């Protein structure tokens, strides 16, 4: 379907465009199914992952000046582990 | 001009974009297409402020400068639970652990 | 040997535009393929440069050596100036992978001696230590040209 649901370890449900979620090779495999559960990714990490998908889709193949993707120091370690698992 | 949003209710968060010129009502139609609830059973908020259906997202404070892809703006959502609207409730995200000594 | 500037001796005026929030390190690949570093560019700044046709340039973050794009690609080759009008070299941040961006932030917060003290998988420790390097990228770009 047009949108997919990504559920964090703490139960937050993130509804993102299917195309945006396909940025993650891991999610792309898990779908090919309209919902994915992440028992190791909390909401403060998964929300940032979804913001990254939006950022990536908006700024890839674009000549408009690309801004820095911000990562708070407090989330950096978990976000790194999540990015590594998600292949994105 | 595109505006990047997080439409939030309880433990639900929708990541979507919309035009700055698009209306609050048109955004309710987007929510309808996702969560299958009609606009009459929806209330949209910017912080504690209830948003009027005829107002544009730009008029509601959602501009390209404040609703970025990497830092989307939050739109609160409340549904009508049997003729009476529920209170706006947005469950906060989990807390990050304490910053290690190495940081 | 392969990735090197051509000694054309034909001047080409270029404007290096740092459209990134990083301090930029312009790198010229000399006639032997060796990277030669040039003076750094602060974040929103531009510089008029005297270079030559067929010369090769690449741009990196001056402090961390993170890769940057120039006109949406890795290498910049000054071309013929039409009407003496300079060639634009628009230096922008690439869309880094979320993994690479996380590695950058972690590298910026923890000293390299304390990478092993982080509670992460062994492969991620190695990923942090495999910091960006111009010589490694030149080897990679050279390998990718052979495939063609
Ligand atoms: C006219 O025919 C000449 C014939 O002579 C035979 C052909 O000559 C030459 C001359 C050269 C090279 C050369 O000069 N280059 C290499 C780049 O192409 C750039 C150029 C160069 O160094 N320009 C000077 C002016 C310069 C440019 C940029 C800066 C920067 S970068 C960031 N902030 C600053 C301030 C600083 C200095 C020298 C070997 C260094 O290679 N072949």
């Amino acid at each position: 379907m047009m949108y997919v649901k990504l559920i964090s370890s703490d139960g937050h449900e993130f509804i993102v465009k299917r195309e945006h979620a396909l940025t993650s090779g891991t999610i792309k495999a898990m779908l090919s199914t309209n919902e994915v559960n992440f028992r190791e990714i909390p909401s403060h990490v998964l929300s940032k992952v979804c913001m990254y998908f939006t950022y990536k889709v908006r700024y890839t193949n674009s000549s408009t000046e690309i801004p820095e993707f911000p990562i708070a120091p407090e989330i950096a370690l978990e976000l790194l582990m999540a990015a590594n698992f998600l292949d994105c | 001009m595109d505006v990047f949003l997080m439409i939030r209710r309880h433990k639900t968060t929708i990541f979507t974009d919309a035009k700055e010129s698009s209306t609050v009502f048109e955004l309710k139609r987007i929510v309808e297409g996702i969560l299958k609830r009609p606009p009459d059973e929806q209330r949209l908020y910017k912080d504690d402020q209830l948003l009027d259906d005829g107002k544009t997202l730009g008029e509601c404070g959602f501009t390209s400068q404040t609703a970025r892809p990497q830092a989307p703006a939050t739109v609160g959502l409340a549904f009508r639970a049997d003729d009476t609207f529920e209170a706006l409730c947005i469950e906060p995200f989990s807390s990050p652990p304490e910053l290690p000594d190495v940081m | 040997p392969v990735l090197r500037s051509v000694n054309s001796r034909e001047p080409s005026q270029v404007i290096f535009c740092n459209r990134s929030p990083r301090v930029v390190l312009p790198v010229w690949l000399n006639f032997d393929g060796e990277p030669q570093p040039y003076p750094t560019l602060p974040p929103g700044t531009g510089r008029r440069i005297h270079s030559y046709r067929g010369h090769l340039w690449l741009f990196r973050d001056a402090g961390t050596h993170d890769g940057l794009l120039v006109n949406q690609t890795e290498l910049f080759v000054p071309s013929l100036n039409v009407d003496g009008q300079p060639i634009f070299a628009n230096i922008t941040l690439p869309v880094y992978t979320l993994k690479e961006r996380c590695l950058q932030v972690v590298r910026s917060l923890v000293k390299p001696e304390n990478y092993r003290r982080l509670d992460i998988v062994r492969s991620l420790y190695e990923d942090l230590e495999d910091h960006p390097n111009v010589q490694k990228d030149l080897e990679r770009l050279t390998q990718e040209r052979i495939a063609h």
